[PDB]
């Protein structure tokens, strides 16, 4: 599924080593 | 209306947050002294993330220290994970930092980092530890740059460039507010798809099918042949290109594709890449693919690549 595979796929980053602001 | 609408896509980690930081560099004015101060706290945060994803590593890869006093170190790092939370890196935690990224272990896991996930920030950061240590530091703009912030959301800027109004969103891996996120994908002058060419020699893992730079591809593929995209450009950033050349020397590109005949030049390999892709285009009399080789954390090429990417959208409305 298109909008499944784009979501799934940049949502795939290293949250561990982010930080929110 | 004389306006363009930009839609950032690709896998996580290929630069996307980047080109919209950079737009604000070179399309708006910039981040001010008091912006580069709130960053202050993310530069800290992700340089101790950075040191502690390698130390971690080490556990996992089995990689002991090159001196192992530095296991004291590791047990410090942890107890003053927290203690630049709001403020200022105490200069105890500068010595643990420094003596770590100095140590040889430490340093041989580094150089492994194609065998987990070491975000590209940490060098730049870890490399300018001496600088970012002062009390009286402020960041520079390229220190923004290089920042990892989580977004829950939607990301979107606009600027004023060459007589035309842009609106740029990199629509990000959140599905919530879902209408809103729906309607980024919705009447796009071009979309500019990322990919981090530096994934080539990344090991499969444990939780892929396919290793990255193909799943790149799968997703590259399904947006490029989309009925919905008929009438929009695709435009192809094949980024990271400063590391893919130093990698390139050393990790063969059949890591990547084992039915590579050809040679480990940067030249070649970018090319076989490039074709990679583009061949994944199946309308090809009635579309074509405009392919840009970036860095994306140098504000210098990418302001020559998308000026060069404007100049065709202005070539491009010319069909009036
Ligand atoms: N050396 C180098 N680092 C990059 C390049 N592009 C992005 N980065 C860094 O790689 C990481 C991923 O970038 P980001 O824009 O956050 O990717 P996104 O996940 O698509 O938004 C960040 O640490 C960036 O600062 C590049 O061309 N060269």
């Amino acid at each position: 599924d298109f909008f499944s595979l784009i979501l799934r796929s940049q949502a795939k980053r290293m949250d561990e080593q982010r930080v929110l602001l | 209306a004389r306006e363009v609408k930009l839609l950032l896509l690709g896998a996580g980690e290929s630069g996307k947050s980047t080109i919209v930081k950079q737009m604000k560099i070179i399309h708006e004015a910039g981040y001010s002294e008091e912006e580069c101060k709130q960053y202050k706290a993310v530069v800290y945060s992700n340089t101790i993330q950075s040191i502690i994803a390698i130390i971690r590593a080490m556990g996992r890869l089995k990689i002991d220290f090159g001196d192992s006093a530095r296991a004291d170190d590791a047990r410090q790092l942890f107890v003053l994970a927290g203690a630049a939370e709001e403020g200022f890196m105490t200069a105890e935690l500068a010595g643990v930092i420094k003596r770590l990224w100095k140590d040889s272990g430490v340093q041989a896991c580094f150089n492994r980092s194609r065998e987990y996930q070491l975000n590209d920030s940490a060098a730049y950061y870890l490399n300018d530890l001496d600088r970012i240590a002062q009390p009286n530091y402020i960041p520079t703009q390229q220190d923004v740059l290089r920042t990892r912030v989580k977004t829950t959301g939607i990301v979107e800027t606009h600027f004023t460039f060459k007589d035309l109004h842009f609106k740029m969103f990199d629509v990000g891996g959140q599905r919530s507010e879902r209408k809103k996120w729906i309607h980024c994908f919705e009447g796009v002058t071009a979309i500019i798809f990322c990919v981090a060419l530096s994934d080539y020699d990344l090991v499969l893992a444990e939780d892929e099918e396919m290793n990255r730079m193909h799943e790149s591809m799968k997703l590259f593929d399904s947006i490029c042949n989309n009925k919905w995209f008929t009438d929009t450009s695709i435009i192809l950033f094949l980024n990271k290109k400063d590391l893919f050349e130093e990698k390139i020397k050393k990790s063969p590109l059949t890591i990547c594709y084992p039915e590579y005949a050809g040679s480990n030049t940067y030249e070649e390999a970018a090319a076989y890449i490039q074709c990679q892709f583009e061949d994944l285009n199946k309308r090809k009399d009635t579309k074509e693919i405009y392919t840009h080789f970036t860095c994306a954390t140098d504000t210098k090429n990418v302001q020559f690549v998308f000026d060069a990417v404007t100049d065709v959208i202005i070539k491009n409305n010319l069909k009036d």
